[PDB]
């Protein structure tokens, strides 16, 4: 009913597929970057995770977290010893639009063991905001899995988790997941997910929805499909540890198929 | 972000908000009429207030005529200062000053199919307003009227999540805020936007409660006290009592007794108790009642 916005669901997709491109970070940046790597990137992100964790955050917040800051490194040049103070302020700015209760900064100027003071994360916030420009209100994979979410029958709560971890996983990894735009890895992701659960495959009402296809899926569904596979090998492992809680079904703890035969 | 405090001369004072104040202002190289908010961060321990986060990056991207436009954000170290287009008066205003004998039916209509424009594009763009209430509708003089205040808006998502509680002015909140619920979506927009088109046609406020239980008391004695049949979950609700009383609905002729038929039916439609029934502010634009409207479209603003 009207928690699914039947009148305005459309709409909404279409707008968010138009914002996604314009809220799209620059996908080769880090190359541009002389003092930061995709596996310091992986770091922040994977902090960001725990931090998420240790205060309790919507998901929503960390994905809102990793777009301000993939977008930020962006334009701007960081060294190595202040990327950490981009990630805090993105957090905090995340949690300021997108939680009900958003941590107080000082709790902020805690979870990085004093390295910043209060002054440091809240100029870093206002450059976030000068640099974004203020255009926080950016699609994410959850905004879109949410949607795809109404297309399962019926809905299953462990296809919902592990969907909403292997897109989790993808914002670790900037190669290749800054390649492709939310929608596309959220279709991936809820793909995966189904067929990893249930056998059943991307339904035929959200190629309707979406214009997307297994086809066009292809690509980034293998990438995901091989980060999946690797998942407990990866350097990484906040995100595995958080989808073991019952919160959301244990589904790290899920068996990934050996193959996706299409 | 072109704009600089050298190329505005402030006017006149004209209002005050939560982290500031309002200045009417003129563009000294442009000759534009703008009102100016002012938000100290000096003052902010906390950095920059979430309310001011969240009207900026939303009213970014909200464009259109019956939505009040923000021209520029100008970002000192110490102030901050919102643009907006500027309109002379709020609706309460002009309810109480100029609205003595009442607001004619023709201005009434085309006022709420205004806001029903702009309730409508907000939806469709992932924004409740959640704060809708006459105070926050502007008027010019070339007779638009235009939402205002997003300092309480919020981008949701599909469906919607938990967001904050004992949202909306008291007089204007849903019934199912004001039971606890869970979830809350864009029917509560309706139902301010429904209170506020009783309130245009009478001159006061439909529900004038004075606490939480007694808005819903309020609501209640006008619309019957709701149950299975008109609202199912209604009893399954977090706040919800067995022992609350149980009134009837009076007819609906008497809870605005000067409106038409037309009117009676959209503004039923728009006080349903059942969220899910509600009427949309989309579906609401072909509502018959609005059939003899002929006010031209205001235009976009740049
Ligand atoms: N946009 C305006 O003209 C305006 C905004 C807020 C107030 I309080 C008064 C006027
Ligand atoms: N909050 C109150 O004061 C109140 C709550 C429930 C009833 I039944 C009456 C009053």
């Amino acid at each position: 009913g009207v928690n699914e916005v039947p009148d305005y669901h459309e709409d909404i997709h279409t707008y968010l597929r138009e914002m996604e491109v314009k809220c799209k970070p620059k996908v080769g940046y880090m190359k541009k970057q002389p003092d930061i790597t995709n596996s310091m990137r992986a770091i922040l992100v994977d902090w960001l995770v725990e931090v998420g964790e240790e205060y309790k955050l919507q998901n929503e917040t960390l994905h809102l977290a990793v777009n301000y800051i993939d977008r930020f490194l962006s334009s701007m040049s960081v060294l190595r010893g202040k990327l950490q103070l981009v990630g805090t302020a993105a957090m905090l700015l995340a949690s300021k639009f997108e939680e009900i209760y958003p941590p107080e900064v000082a709790e902020f100027v805690y979870i990085t063991d004093d390295t910043y003071t209060k002054k440091q994360v809240l100029r870093m916030e206002h450059l976030v905001l000068k640099v974004l420009a203020f255009d926080l209100a950016a699609p994410t994979i959850n905004q879109f899995l949410t949607q795809y979410f109404l297309h399962q029958q019926p809905a299953n709560c462990k296809v919902e988790s592990l969907a909403m971890f292997l897109g989790e996983l993808s914002l670790i990894d900037a190669d290749p997941y800054l390649k492709y735009l939310p929608s596309v890895i959220a279709a991936a992701a809820f793909h995966l997910a189904l067929y990893t659960v249930t056998g059943q495959s991307w339904p035929e009402s959200l190629v309707q929805k979406t214009g997307y296809t297994l086809e066009t899926l292809k690509p980034c569904l293998l990438d995901l499909h091989q980060t999946y596979l690797r998942a407990p090998q990866h350097a990484q492992q906040s995100i595995r540890e958080k989808y073991k809680n019952s919160k959301y079904h244990g589904v790290s703890l899920l068996n990934p198929p050996e193959t996706l035969n299409v | 972000g072109p704009g600089s405090m050298e190329n505005f001369q402030k006017v006149e004072k004209i209002g005050e908000g939560t982290y500031g104040v309002v200045y009417k202002a003129r563009n000294k190289l442009t000759g534009e009429v703008v009102a100016l908010k002012k938000i100290r961060l000096d003052t902010e321990t906390e950095g920059v207030p979430s309310t001011a986060i969240r009207e900026i990056s939303l009213l970014k991207e909200l464009n259109h005529p019956n939505i009040v436009k923000l021209l520029d954000v100008i970002h000192t170290e110490n102030k901050l200062y919102l643009v907006f287009e500027f309109l002379h008066q709020d609706l309460k205003k002009f309810m109480d000053a100029s609205a003595l004998t009442g607001i004619p039916l023709p201005l009434i209509k085309s006022y709420l199919f205004q806001l029903l424009q702009g309730l409508a594009f907000c939806h469709s763009h992932r924004v409740l307003h959640r704060d809708l209430k006459p105070q926050n509708l502007l008027i010019n003089t070339e007779g638009a009227i235009k939402l205002a205040d997003f300092g309480l808006a919020r981008a949701f998502g599909v469906p919607v999540r938990t967001y904050t509680h004992e949202v909306v002015t008291l007089w204007y909140r849903a019934p199912e805020i004001l039971l606890g619920c869970k979830y809350y979506s864009t029917a509560v927009d309706i139902w301010s936007l429904g209170c506020i088109f009783a309130e245009m046609v009478t001159r006061r406020a439909l529900f004038p409660g004075d606490s939480e239980i007694d808005q819903l008391f309020r609501i209640f004695r006008t619309l019957g006290t709701p149950d299975e049949v008109v609202w199912p979950g209604v009893t399954s609700m977090p706040d919800y009592k067995p022992s609350f009383p149980k009134w009837a609905r009076q007819d609906f002729s008497k809870v605005v007794p000067p409106l038409d038929e037309d009117g009676r039916s959209l503004l039923s439609q728009m006080l349903h108790y059942d969220p899910n029934k509600r009427i949309s502010a989309k579906a609401a634009l072909a509502h018959p009642f609005f059939q003899d409207v002929t006010k031209p479209v205001p235009h976009l603003r740049l």
